[PDB]
């Protein structure tokens, strides 16, 4: 039910976009984004200013009536951490079918409440909060992220941070490899989307051949994940599986900036998910500059450049 | 953010919890007069720092312990006056220890059963879970290893509340019988509906316990407040001192730079998260010592780009220092513009190395070449990190 939506994640060039929190300084901007990317940003709502209209598009009071109005099948969130909790929630009983929830520093206990609505329905993939979106390289971009740096390619890749992914694309496009999409699923220890979530997708993308995981501390997803991969990644046509998971040297109980990037009562540890995912098959690139180099030598030695 | 023991007791106390009557006193006399005052069969007088601990800790007047029980409140005075405005270092503290400025003066109450209880939001389960276990007294995480059978679990639906039977069977599990079971179900009733009103990732009572004269109490506590939830906990955040926070965190959180100082020597200054854990690991990867990590956060200003350099610079045991930044949004030069102008303005004497990536980077590493200050430029993050750990050999 909930896993039903998970193809919603798939993004492309027929994905109609509406922004929450439109008129905002960050929906503004990243609205600006989207349109010079070739997204198809194609109404957005702020609360009190439906009939107005902005960046040449319409504007509405509810997502309600702009999913009905612009045939959005998408919402992107941009809406302060006060109501962004809120926002989520209206656009899945809206039933828009993926809500991105951008918003960093939404509380926990409100991500809890809205987890339990979510988990319960089927229509409405959600991705966040606290993450920095999804991109299908040159063809839909929903997010933050520099769309720019990205390529067209075969790497399917999943992410808890936004630079740090960044720096891993830009390091396959330094060789030449190609993303056939992006999931940041963010820095909140209470999310709509994990690790699990993205490989499953990527495992059934003919478009993906390899796949980069990159995680850190905190939270039990990147296991979760290795338990995945050893029960479904096996096999005579097993795909590729390049890892890397900051925090190694971070000290424990301390939130090293992301709020759910947290080694407490003996949990979280960076090398217990490393470890964890190589039993998997999964290879770990133990420094953040060679996943480039890394997952290029797994295809070079499969024989799949 | 966190809340000293009477802070936090005066929470619970405050939202129907039981806990020990108490006292605070800033001075020795105060101290006298609160165990005057108590009125109590037996006292226990405890140094208020943040740090765990206490109990095993020594104070720079030469008084070993933390925490003290007396019957005599001439003694509290006096205990008092070995504690208030000493420096009390446990295994939880630093090297020098704690400023002590308040003691807690309260009624010590005697114990015929210790049990441990908790809550918090599992990320394993998505909603609030009770965790409770007879034997109290004991860091949980070794009862876990010990006797996990002796860990009882009830997850709560957010949406319905925690059902009586819910508290009911956890207090049977917990040990409580008789009506002493119906009072623990109505503190744990309670304690999770505190845990939701002041925003907690945590709330963790150990001894949750029973008097031998027949009073269900929470006997010592530990709170952990979701700092996302700030703007809606403005009097409980108020309360937080910052007292013993580490300097240089508290002054980078002024201009919102989330710093977190580790004790190597190579320091670090990045955009991310993410990237700041790796950067510090790279470094560590290439036999370095971070010195710290530092995540400059998205908005950078010019002014944070200076703070952030500021404080590096003022820590004696920074040697160098490694900025990495991917640009995206904003174009390089415009960063590196940034990062030369604040060094100026600093004149950063220690070794910088630049690595920034994202959009024009040519040119910004050239804007960067072009200044005759200590500052080096890496091509990639592997470069950058030995790069830097040249830079102290
Ligand atoms: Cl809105």
């Amino acid at each position: 039910s909930y896993t039903a939506s998970r193809k919603h994640l798939y993004v492309d060039k027929n994905t109609k976009v509406i922004c929450q929190g439109f008129t905002g300084k960050q929906g503004t901007f990243h609205s600006q984004q989207a349109l010079e990317y070739g997204t198809n940003l194609v109404g957005g709502t702020t609360p009190g200013k439906g009939g107005k209209t902005h960046l040449g598009l319409p504007v509405f009071n509810t997502v309600k009536e702009a999913k009905e109005q612009t045939g959005a099948t998408a919402s992107v969130i941009y809406v302060p951490p006060p109501f962004a909790a809120a926002a989520i929630n209206e656009a899945i009983d809206a039933e828009v079918p993926l809500v991105v929830c951008i918003t960093e520093g939404i509380p926990q206990q409100d991500m809890v409440r809205v987890k339990h609505r979510l988990l319960r329905q089927g229509k409405t993939r959600l991705i966040g909060p606290n993450c920095p979106g999804v991109i299908n390289p040159g063809e839909c971009k929903i997010g933050i992220m520099p769309g720019h740096i990205h390529k067209k390619g075969r790497i399917g890749i999943v992410s808890r941070s936004g630079t740090l992914t960044y720096e891993a694309v830009h390091q396959t496009t330094q060789v030449g490899l190609g993303q056939s999409l992006c999931v940041g699923i963010g820095g909140d220890p209470f999310n709509g989307t994990d690790f699990t979530d993205c490989l499953e997708i990527f495992l059934n993308d003919p478009a993906t051949e390899g796949i980069i995981l990159i995680g850190e501390i905190g939270g039990n997803a990147e296991e979760n994940a290795a338990e995945f991969l050893k029960q479904h990644n096996s096999g005579p046509k097993s795909k590729p599986v390049v890892s890397f998971i900051a925090g190694l040297t971070a000290p424990p109980g301390r939130r090293m900036g992301h709020a759910g990037a947290i080694i407490a009562g003996g949990k979280g540890g960076a090398k217990e998910k490393i470890t964890a995912l190589q039993s998997a098959g999964v290879v770990v690139s133990m420094s953040p500059a060679q996943l480039g180099t890394t997952i290029y030598k797994e295809f070079e030695k499969r024989k799949m450049l | 953010m966190n809340l000293q023991e009477y802070q936090s007791k005066k929470l619970m106390s405050d939202n129907g919890v039981k806990v020990q009557r108490f006292f605070v006193a800033d001075t020795a006399n105060e101290a006298l007069e609160a165990a005057k005052r108590l009125n109590a069969k037996e006292i226990v007088l405890k140094a208020q720092i943040l740090a765990g601990g206490r109990g095993k800790g020594v104070f720079s007047s030469g008084l070993k312990g933390g925490v003290h029980l007396t019957k005599d409140p001439e003694v509290v005075g006096q205990l008092a006056k070995q504690m208030i405005g000493y420096n009390l270092a446990t295994k939880q503290t630093p090297k020098e220890g704690v400023k002590v400025n308040k003691v807690m003066v309260a009624e010590a109450l005697d114990i015929s059963r210790e049990t441990y209880l908790a809550i918090l939001m599992d990320r394993s389960c998505n909603g609030p879970v009770l965790v409770g276990s007879p034997q109290g007294g004991v860091d949980i995480e070794e009862v876990a290893a010990s006797n996990p059978e002796l860990i009882f679990k009830e997850q709560i639906d957010i949406i319905e509340g925690i059902k009586d039977s819910q508290a009911q069977r956890m207090a049977e599990n917990l040990g409580f019988l008789g009506p002493l079971q119906n009072q623990a179900a109505d503190q744990i009733k309670k304690l999770y509906n505190l845990f939701l009103k002041i925003d907690a990732t945590q709330v963790e009572v150990n001894p949750f316990g029973e008097t031998p004269e027949g009073q269900v109490v929470c006997f010592d506590a530990k709170i952990n407040f979701d700092d996302n939830a700030e703007f809606r906990q403005k009097d409980i955040f108020a309360m937080d001192d910052k007292s013993e926070n580490e300097p240089i965190e508290n002054e980078a959180a002024k201009y919102d730079l989330k710093y977190i100082g580790l004790d190597g020597n190579i320091a670090c200054f990045v955009n991310g998260a993410g990237l700041a854990m790796a950067t510090c690991d790279i470094i560590f990867l290439n036999g370095g010592k971070p010195a710290n990590f530092l995540d400059l956060g998205g908005g950078v200003k010019e002014s944070q780009v200076y703070q952030a350099f500021k404080l590096l610079t003022a820590d004696p045991k920074v040697e160098a220092i490694l900025v990495n930044i991917f640009g995206g949004i904003v174009n390089c030069a415009i960063i590196a513009n940034g990062i030369t102008k604040a060094c100026r303005e600093l004149e950063l004497k220690v070794p910088l190395v630049v690595r920034l990536e994202g959009t024009n980077v040519h040119e910004a590493q050239n804007i960067l070449t072009n200044s005759g200050l200590p500052i080096t430029s890496a091509v990639d993050l592997e470069d950058a990190a030995k790069k830097a750990v040249a830079s102290v050999t």
